[PDB]
């Protein structure tokens, strides 16, 4: 036997993985295997791989076997593009020891992750995996930890954006919570740390696998998972639009793309969206649509704290992140889920480049001892301290309500806001017209007069902008010709702050 | 300038592209503003100035000249265009993704179209209908009532009303069923 | 308390603490008796993943000496947690109470030998061998494996020798904490 | 056999080293072990041992002999001081598969070679050895690159 | 500054002193400007101000007054003493 025909031999097998059985029946439960992903999710023919005949050294329990060495030990690593632009990925194969994690398995990994640090290029990983792997014993344990110093290394400096593909047990179900970004596929792909089996063990609970960690409840009800896609074809063909959104590095400014859609057309449909009768709803999508570049919007968590809306989308060509209030879903209140989805969102846009622009209807927090038992001034605190140290541009339009302390939790004007536009139906106050005046006239006869009079001055965007709080108050219909303006003229801003070697967040 | 962007030489591109219950196979190849378009056989040529942001886009094919509309696009190869004033669903893959996608399970949800449920607690202080009117899509139904507002539900289904569960000046949970729709 | 378990709560006050005393270059000492996390619906649905993540990232991040010693459990992915080694530590002790595992005998034998005979015999050389802190510190997990009596000593040692150390790290506008 | 018993023969093993046997060929020929190097060179009570328990993994010739395995992996390393002043410090250990480098035995050194580096203290090595190891074969090339 | 140094506590230095063709054992301990040496069993306190750079070392032994001359010294313990007139070799 040559050494040409014992290559061959090692490639083939590489290919195959797991065996042609395993391949069959991770077919049969509707999954594709980890290099077919790979093969959908980068420009064809640019996926490089490196180290495909790297084999385990491990020798207890008879894993030293022949019927137990694989090629490339249960993961696919390599490099690509996206239309055209450099990315580095991995992905773990579950045909092969169940994709569970070995000291070479997570060694590949990590040398991915100093590669794409030290170019600066992104980081996608697929993940499914059944946890560590026994046999090994404590190898598999620093696998994790030096994979973990690696993504929190790469914090603030490539993105990492994680799809999971299938299960995920042990402390594989930390990495997602160091990256950037976390999507799942429907009825496919869970997150849990141990299964049923434990919770029924250890307490009188009976809990299922979709419960316990199913793409559903953690796109829904935990806040964990971005979003959920129905299928593997559909999750990587919305990711590959997705990267298209982020820079390669935090190095670079948000990129810029070909655009066909004018700048300074207006909007008529925004005059009449916001209803004149303060306790009529109405929906700030119709908005975000309308204004941003052809109507693209991509939206995070669609099903997790749905009274604020974040999401990405172009305007004028560049990338720009969104945040507004929807007012349709607990009157447009901040609460504590708003509060940890917005400002996880809100510091990435930042560490990357990616302008900021706010929609603000927002009436106070959510009262009641379900959050004050919880923590609404420990978690607010995090939204208002992810605006109030951002350096990247701000621009403000606020649509309609803005009381007391959540106007300036919305990102205003003196957190170092760039500008800060009102609308006709805007209303700048410490609290409504009711508390304000029974509390100043508290005892005293002719209240309601006083109301009305009150009413008539205060109960409009101008005792604020007079004093320098707007910038001005523009027609509805011009608000995308403003903002563009805005974003081409504050993208070469820096400022400066103090030296601290780290910032100190209020968790 | 830091990081080189190359475009990927793609000389063709091979789609797979599913009408209402036909597969069709197409090919077609980029020489400026034209495309060159094999259908199954058939050889078109497409001709425009693709300006992808207006809401009329208009082509020439084949010397015929069309305006067409297209109102959606999704990720999935999902696209709703309006042809002749009919919109048409049309879903476009790839080659690689058309042959891998057969390998997914068809798992079909229910549609409870018909369920009406309360999006947010509060008390409900209007109902537009009784069992026997007449609904339309986007149709008010019921109107809540909490934190002083007027939280709106809508019908999302055509046709009449078969029970009102929860009446005007009754109070109503997350989840609590308001009316069902026949 | 909870028998030493992590959960959401226990992530939120640590992975603060922890913070603020790198910030001001305060030195961590850390004394590690975790048997896993907590399990059950109530911490899933909480979020148990991405608060549980605060406290480790809080740790990875540090540049101020860390010393940890390991007095008796340390199971599955709460030893990484819990602040070890190959997080940038300085170093890393162990009692010889300590023991280093994925998980305790009963589960890792069940599974290693899942269908076989003679599972409890299997079980009764697997706890010899694997059920002490041995095999991680011959490993390099464990700098030395201490009497418990001298921890003072180790510890007052390494802390005024560890005072004067400088790191650097790759550049960025700011730190992104999962949240 | 408690833990305690067992981490007791372990020390006493890595303080024989190669065995006393060897220590009896080591001053036959003249020269001091590579423990008793470090008593001198350091000031008295000032060396503090690090990864004294940490042994080889590889297994290949009979290398996974029980009867093949020494604690310390023919590798002294540690910290201490001279006069008072901070220095970092590792001896080979010849009586020990002749003082030949494994992975290993690598690991340990480029640990300390960090640690130097990291506070800003000096290293004095005491070489002695063989060579590669090689019934390890190419982890022992990789032991000298990263010590390179 | 960045490097704190600490001396060793030292509280006796025991010491092998060879001379032509004996050793002798002997103990010292400082006390500041006087140490107490124990040679073989006889005290003996040697009082000096110890500069250490000048030709003349003068020095006050159990209240004899003595003058010596440091000519050489090796890190090996090689010393070159003058005493009474005569280059005494010690190790
Ligand atoms: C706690 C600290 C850590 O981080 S270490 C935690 C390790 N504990 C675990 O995750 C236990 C492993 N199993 C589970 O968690 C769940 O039951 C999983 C496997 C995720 C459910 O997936 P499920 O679709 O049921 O797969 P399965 O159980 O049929 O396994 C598929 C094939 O993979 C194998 N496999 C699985 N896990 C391991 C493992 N840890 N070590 C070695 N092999 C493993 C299974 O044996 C199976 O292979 P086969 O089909 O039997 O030929
Ligand atoms: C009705 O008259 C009172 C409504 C309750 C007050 C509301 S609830 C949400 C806003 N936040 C706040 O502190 N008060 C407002
Ligand atoms: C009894 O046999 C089972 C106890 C339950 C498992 C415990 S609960 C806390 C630890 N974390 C974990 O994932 N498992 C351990």
């Amino acid at each position: 036997t040559s050494v040409n025909e014992r290559i061959e031999n090692k490639r083939r097998t590489a290919l195959l993985g797991g065996g042609q059985r395993r391949i069959d029946a991770q077919h049969k439960r509707g999954k594709l295997t980890a290099r077919e992903r790979i093969s959908l999710l980068l420009d064809p023919g640019s996926f490089v791989e490196s180290d495909m005949f790297v084999e385990h050294r491990c020798a207890d329990f008879g894993m030293a076997a022949d019927k137990n060495k694989f090629p490339g030990d249960s993961v696919v690593t390599g490099r690509g593009r996206i239309n055209g632009r450099l990315v580095y990925v991995f992905s773990q194969d579950f045909t092969v020891f169940g994709g569970s994690l070995s000291g070479a398995h997570a060694q590949k990994i990590c040398k991915i992750m100093d590669q794409a640090i030290t170019v600066g290029a992104p980081v996608i990983g697929l993940n499914d995996s059944g946890g560590a792997r026994i046999q090994e014993g404590v190898e598999s344990l620093a696998g994790y930890a030096d994979i973990f110093l690696r993504n929190v290394t790469a914090s603030g400096v490539i993105p990492q954006i994680s799809l999971i593909m299938g299960p995920c047990a042990g402390g594989a179900v930390y990495s997602p919570a160091l990256t950037d970004f976390t999507f799942m596929v429907k009825d496919t792909s869970y997150l849990f740390i141990t299964g049923p089996d434990v919770v029924k063990s250890v307490t009188n609970e009976d809990v299922t696998q979709e419960e316990l960690g199913g793409a559903k409840t953690h796109t829904t009800m935990s806040g964990v998972a971005h979003r959920a896609f129905e299928n593997d074809v559909d999750a990587l063909c919305n990711l590959r639009d997705f990267f298209n959104y982020l820079p390669l590095s935090s190095q670079d400014p948000a990129p810029v793309r070909e655009c066909h859609d004018p700048s300074d057309r207006l909007v008529p449909e925004l005059d009449t969206i916001v209803p004149l009768e303060s306790t009529k709803a109405y929906n700030m999508v119709d908005i975000i649509h309308s204004v941003v570049d052809e109507r693209e919007f991509f939206e995070i968590m669609p099903n997790y704290a749905k009274n604020i809306i974040v999401g990405f989308a172009r305007m004028n060509g560049r990338t720009v992140g969104i945040v507004g209030n929807q007012p349709k879903v607990a009157s447009g209140c901040l609460d504590i889920n708003s509060s940890v989805k917005g400002a996880r969102f809100v510091r990435f846009c930042d560490a990357f480049n990616i302008p900021l622009i706010t929609f603000v209807d927002v009436p106070g927090f959510l009262p009641g001892t379900a959050q004050e038992y919880g923590g609404i001034i420990r978690h607010g605190a995090k939204l208002l301290y992810a605006f109030a140290e951002a350096t990247v541009p701000k621009v403000t339009v606020i649509t309609r309500k803005a009381y007391g302390g959540a106007y300036d939790v919305m990102s205003s004007k003196h957190l170092c806001g760039d500008t800060n536009y009102a609308w006709p139906t805007a209303e700048i106050a410490v609290m409504g017209a009711k508390g304000a005046v029974e509390i100043i006239f508290k005892g005293h006869e002719n209240v309601e007069a006083a109301q009305a009079e009150y009413i008539e001055k205060f109960a409009n965007p101008f005792p604020a902008a007079v004093r320098g709080f707007v910038d001005d108050i523009i027609q509805p219909s011009s608000t995308r010709a403003r903002i563009c303006c805005d974003l081409d003229v504050l993208a070469s801003k820096k400022v400066q702050r103090p030296w601290r070697k780290h910032a100190n967040i209020p968790l | 300038s830091r990081m080189p962007v190359i475009k990927p030489d793609i000389a063709n591109w091979e789609l797979s592209v599913k009408l209402h219950d036909k597969v069709h196979t197409v090919v077609a190849s980029n020489n400026g503003s034209v495309f060159s378009v094999e259908v199954d056989g058939s050889k078109l040529n497409v001709t425009s100035t693709w300006n992808l942001a207006s809401p009329l886009l208009s082509v020439s094919v084949d010397g015929t000249q069309r305006t067409v509309q297209c109102l959606s696009r999704e990720a999935g190869g999902n696209m709703s265009i309006q042809f002749l004033g009919t919109v048409y669903k049309v879903n476009i893959l790839t080659r690689l993704a058309a042959e891998l996608n057969k390998f997914m399970l068809e798992k079909v949800t229910e549609d409870t179209s018909s369920v009406l449920r309360s999006p947010m607690p509060g008390v409900v202080v209007a109902v537009s209908v009784k069992p026997g009117d007449a609904v339309a899509e986007g149709q008010e139904i019921c109107v809540i009532e909490a934190m002083k507002m007027q939280n709106s539900m809508t019908a999302g289904k055509t046709g009449t009303v078969k029970s009102v569960h929860c009446q005007a000046g009754d109070t109503v949970g997350e989840g609590d069923l308001l009316v069902e729709l026949e």
